[PDB]
RNA sequence: GAAAUUGUUGAAAGGGAAGGGCAUUUGAUCAGACA
RNA sequence: CGUGGAGGUCAGUGACGAAGCCUAGACCGUAAGGUCGGGUCGAACGGCCUCUAGUGCAGAUCUUGGUGGUAGUAGCAAAUAUUCAAAUGAGAACUUUGAAGACUGAAGUGGGGAAAGGUUCCACGUCAACAGCAGUUGGACGUGGGUUAGUCGAUCCUAAGA
RNA sequence: GUGAACAGCCUCUAGUUGAUAGAAUAAUGUAGAUAAGGGAAGUCGGCAAAAUAGAUCCGUAACUUCGGGAUAAGGAUUGGC
């Protein structure tokens, strides 16, 4: 079936981004992390909040942080039905450190 | 009309063309034979594979210096290409075809693509300047595409002649008296 | 016209075509001449690379030096659990070369052989073997009838061993086979003797010695597509040169109008075979067994497995073979362990070596402390601890 | 849709380089049949279109 | 609405070119003459 | 032998299909060539005796046009760099808007002029071509609008010179 | 702002964010760097590259048209508070 699921996750950028040019880390970045979602969630269809977007080029295009802590959301789609009824929404959350936290299921209402 | 050699039942065909149309036509040349003589249903399900680079097409003739892939193994292949615009304008035609059988009343599942054809259409002269002061044709190469699918129908029966034999006079006294001695 | 200067080629011809390898195992293209007094027992064993490791040992060479005085010498470690034992194959002599004329199997066998049968073992149905081992039932009939042809004829004798990769850190599930040719004496000896071991298991000091000189047999590690300035050590060619100058000048003369086979080009590099030659077993470790990589002189209690484990491999917990210097292939790899084809007299072979210490410290850093135990000795507490 | 022609109207209605004209989305079909001065000047004076701070070159460590 | 040159269909052949000459097998195809 | 045109002639052929073109179908000639069948076609055309010449092509780095192999190949790599979301739209890597990351760093990627262009300005509509990917965008395409002086220039004066 | 400075480097105002794109990072390249010990043995030839460099002080040969040669050469010093 679908499933809707809300978790609560830290991605390693550092190793995802180990190597990767200068000017393309932070593009890799948001890159990189889309395929995280689409890892864990099953989801071809993974889209990313404005605010994620800031928290991934907060210092620059080469200064993406070591680790983030990314909350996400499978959503079922609506509107001219795209070719699945699923997809992701991925949100910065406001955690003091970033490290140290393992996965963890967002109770849902 | 007028499309080029067919062999097929027009009573139980739907056609399609396009022509002038702005796609490369070697590329779409290699794309559209993939798909000839493919059940219809087949064939729209493995376009649209090719556009997700799950399936390829199998580059035949317009392919030297092009690059290999596994996904051309299934054909017998090392050399294979995506084309997504020639695809997209193929199966922009199998679409039609579609349509045009549905109004015919053909019955869509026994629909193969049974000519596929594409040729060249009127080059497009663009042009591009070279090194000390020249200038060199650059040319947009289009192509007229064209088909038609049948619905597919068994058997054939049979039907032919009755061969005439004929057999000198020694030749009937052998057969004669085969049976006259034996069965 | 004539070379100017002369000087010799650039590399050994005896190595092409310096293409990839046809196979991760190298094969063994000969085994010991057999000498058929002597009890059965392999003539190979199948290992893994697991790394290299430091030595220090006193040396016996009258005459040198450095007689009686401690050398420090590198050493590598190849991870060495049982082979196990699934079938004899029998070949005979033909005017075209020697040819197979039966294997026989034992009943069962492991997963991990029965994996190495496929490419896709998750959907498969496992049907390997599956009529094979029903060739038991009936009392015992075609089994032994096979078994018996394989002593009327046949001039030599291999055994089907395969490795039981699980007690080894890879990932690769997938286990290794290969024949090992039997050199103990006669014919019906040698296949009574792989009857017999069927589904039972063989181990390595059943096979080697201290001090003996072994050969390794391997594929090569792999670097890919090469220009010909480190394919083959080519001269550099001046800083001023147009296009390029990790090339060669002059690829040929003008006569032969030909490209020849004899010349530097670019190319594949790495991952070739090599039956490397004359290693000697400084030490033939046992699993089961604490002070491992303890000596006569250490004493203290530790395994051969550095600090923080050997690097890009795991930890050893089977027995090992220590042979001294380096060998063909990387870690990780398949390695064919061989019997030598000639009794080196040498005094280089020959001469009985016994360690003082195996280095132990970290191989992902520079290395201070042997043990955790060595390292919480001089540093004192930290903030973690109790 | 297309606010070019109101985002160049805007900054030299409010005297401010186009590098400061502030057209809020989400009053988006308004804005586009604001095609005069005084159409833009209304939507300036209501905050459709607002003038956006400076960005600060501090004299505080030269001090 | 020729030709170069092209797509499709049908038939054939192809172990580092192809095309040609004398001759016949084999396939395809056809005129004439019998009365 | 074959072509273009001319005199004579066969009361020649033809819209019930002239000419032309196609055709590993037929027949005559050693050959130049000639004749027929079938297909395609659509308004003219040929046999014989003579007359006549801008009369016969494989070449001339021949002329003009058209076309290939090369080849989906060389390539589309200077000028630091892009990103998330929304809106629109058949269609959005590229349009609009918001956000973010940067750049030019007042010897400017700012603000204006001279020469030169001549409508490129501006609005609306809008993608067949063009902008060596794209395109819903444009200095493109369509249709309109727009350049206000006693004081700013010219106009007057003189320069080399004409 | 730094600084001798209309230099270089970073910023405000303004203006851009145009330059086909994606995936990989083989050989050979183009452009940017480093290399133990030796130190021109390389090469037609030190070509290329490296070394030097600002300021304050001390010190400064031959020779000369008495003006120079001269930043000769050679040295020390330099932050923050
Ligand atoms: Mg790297
Ligand atoms: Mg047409
Ligand atoms: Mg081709
Ligand atoms: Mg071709
Ligand atoms: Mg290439
Ligand atoms: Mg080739
Ligand atoms: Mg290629
Ligand atoms: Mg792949
Ligand atoms: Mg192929
Ligand atoms: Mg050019
Ligand atoms: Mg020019
Ligand atoms: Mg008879
Ligand atoms: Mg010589
Ligand atoms: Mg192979
Ligand atoms: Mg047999
Ligand atoms: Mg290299
Ligand atoms: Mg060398
Ligand atoms: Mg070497
Ligand atoms: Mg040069
Ligand atoms: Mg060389
Ligand atoms: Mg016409
Ligand atoms: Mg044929
Ligand atoms: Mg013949
Ligand atoms: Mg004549
Ligand atoms: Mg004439
Ligand atoms: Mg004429
Ligand atoms: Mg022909
Ligand atoms: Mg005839
Ligand atoms: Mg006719
Ligand atoms: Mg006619
Ligand atoms: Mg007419
Ligand atoms: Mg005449
Ligand atoms: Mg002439
Ligand atoms: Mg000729
Ligand atoms: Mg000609
Ligand atoms: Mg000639
Ligand atoms: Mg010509
Ligand atoms: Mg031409
Ligand atoms: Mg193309
Ligand atoms: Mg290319
Ligand atoms: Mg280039
Ligand atoms: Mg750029
Ligand atoms: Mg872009
Ligand atoms: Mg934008
Ligand atoms: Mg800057
Ligand atoms: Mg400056
Ligand atoms: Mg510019
Ligand atoms: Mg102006
Ligand atoms: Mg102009
Ligand atoms: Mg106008
Ligand atoms: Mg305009
Ligand atoms: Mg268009
Ligand atoms: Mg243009
Ligand atoms: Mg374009
Ligand atoms: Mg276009
Ligand atoms: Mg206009
Ligand atoms: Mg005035
Ligand atoms: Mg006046
Ligand atoms: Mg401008
Ligand atoms: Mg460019
Ligand atoms: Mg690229
Ligand atoms: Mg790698
Ligand atoms: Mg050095
Ligand atoms: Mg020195
Ligand atoms: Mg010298
Ligand atoms: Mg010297
Ligand atoms: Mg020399
Ligand atoms: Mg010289
Ligand atoms: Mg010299
Ligand atoms: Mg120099
Ligand atoms: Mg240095
Ligand atoms: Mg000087
Ligand atoms: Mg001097
Ligand atoms: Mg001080």
């Amino acid at each position: 079936l679908k499933d809707v699921v809300t978790r609560e996750y830290t991605i390693n950028l550092h190793k995802r981004l180990h190597g990767v040019s200068f000017k393309k880390r932070a593009p890799r970045a948001v890159k990189e992390i889309k395929k995280f979602a689409k890892l864990h969630m099953g989801t071809d269809d993974v889209r990313l909040a404005p605010e994620l977007n800031q928290a991934i080029w907060k210092r620059g295009v080469k200064g993406v942080e070591y680790r983030l802590r990314l909350r996400i959301s499978r959503k079922r789609n609506e509107e001219e039905d795209a070719k699945n009824p699923l997809f992701s929404y991925v949100e910065p959350v406001l955690v003091a450190s970033a490290k140290g936290l393992q996965t963890v299921v967002v109770e849902e209402d | 009309a007028r499309y080029g050699a067919t062999s097929t039942n027009p009573a139980k065909s739907a056609s399609a063309r396009g022509s002038y149309l702005r796609v490369s036509f070697k590329n779409t040349r290699e794309t559209a034979q993939a798909i000839n003589g493919w059940e219809l249903t087949k064939a729209q399900k493995y376009l649209e594979q090719v556009l997700d680079h799950q399936r390829a097409i199998p580059f035949r003739r317009f392919n030297s210096s092009i690059g290999r892939t596994a996904q051309g193994k299934e054909f017998g292949v090392t050399k294979a290409r995506w084309p997504a615009k020639s695809v997209k304008f193929v199966q922009g035609l199998l679409q039609n075809a579609a349509a045009n059988a549905e109004a015919k009343g053909l019955d869509a599942t026994k629909l193969y693509v049974s000519h596929i054809q594409v040729n060249q259409a009127p080059k497009q002269r663009r042009r591009t300047y070279r090194a000390h002061g020249r200038i060199n044709k650059y040319e947009s190469s289009p192509s007229h595409i064209e088909l038609v699918v049948t619905e597919k129908e068994e058997a054939v029966a049979k039907a032919a002649e009755k061969k005439v034999v004929r057999l000198t006079s020694r030749q009937r006294g052998r057969i004669a008296a085969q049976k006259r001695i034996a069965a | 016209s004539h070379r100017k200067y002369e000087a010799p080629r650039h590399g050994h011809l005896g190595f092409l075509p310096r293409k990839r390898a046809a196979s991760i195992r190298a094969r063994v293209k000969a085994f010991p001449k057999d000498d058929r007094s002597k009890p059965v027992a392999l003539t190979s064993f199948l290992g893994y690379k697991a790394g290299m490791t430091t030595i220090v040992r006193d040396l016996d060479r009258p005459g040198s030096k450095f007689h009686k005085r401690e050398v420090v010498e590198a050493v590598t470690v190849v991870d060495t659990p049982p082979v196990v034992v699934v079938g004899v194959v029998g070949y005979v002599e033909t005017p075209r070369g020697l040819r197979s004329l039966t294997t026989v199997w034992a009943e069962h066998l492991s997963d991990e052989v029965k994996r190495r049968f496929y490419k896709n073992w998750y959907k498969s149905k496992k049907k390997a073997f599956t009529k094979y081992s029903a060739k038991y039932a009936q009392d015992g009939a075609g089994i032994e009838r096979e078994l018996a042809r394989i002593k009327k004829y046949a001039s030599v004798v291999r055994v089907l061993v395969h490795t039981q990769i699980r007690k080894t850190p890879l990932a690769q599930k997938k286990a290794h086979l290969a024949e090992i040719q039997l050199n103990g004496g006669s014919i019906s000896e040698k296949v009574d003797w792989a009857r017999e071991h069927f589904e039972k298991t063989v181990a390595v000091d059943s096979v080697f010695e201290q001090n003996e000189m072994i050969d390794a047999i391997a594929v090569t590690k792999g670097h890919g597509f090469e220009g010909v300035t480190h394919r083959w050590g080519t001269k550099k060619l001046p800083r001023k040169t147009h296009r390029g100058l990790r090339k060669v000048a002059c690829i040929g003369a003008w006569h032969p109008a030909h490209v020849m086979w004899s010349v530097a080009r670019a190319g594949q590099r790495g991952y070739h075979s090599r039956t490397s030659i004359n290693h000697k077993i400084y030490r033939v470790g046992k699993g089961d067994d604490e002070a491992n990589g303890a000596t006569s002189f250490d004493r203290t209690k530790k395994t051969i497995t550095p600090m923080g484990g050997f690097v890009h491999y795991g930890e050893i917990k089977n027995d090992f073979i220590m042979v001294k210097g380096c060998i063909p292939g990387n870690r990780k790899r398949i390695v064919t362990l061989r019997k030598s084809l000639y009794t080196n007299t040498s005094r280089k072979a020959l001469e009985e070596v016994s360690l003082k210490w195996i280095d132990t410290a970290s191989k992902f850093g520079k290395g201070r402390f042997q043990t955790p135990a060595e390292k919480h000795a001089f540093m004192g507490t930290l903030k973690k601890d109790l | 849709a297309n606010l070019r022609t109101q985002k160049r109207l805007a900054a030299s209605v409010v005297g401010v380089g186009k590098r400061k004209v502030w057209l809020d989305p989400n009053e988006t079909s308004e804005i586009a049949q604001a095609n005069s001065r005084n159409a833009i000047r209304k939507l300036v004076k209501n905050g459709t279109i607002v003038k956006k701070a400076v960005t600060v070159h501090s004299k505080s460590r030269t001090r």
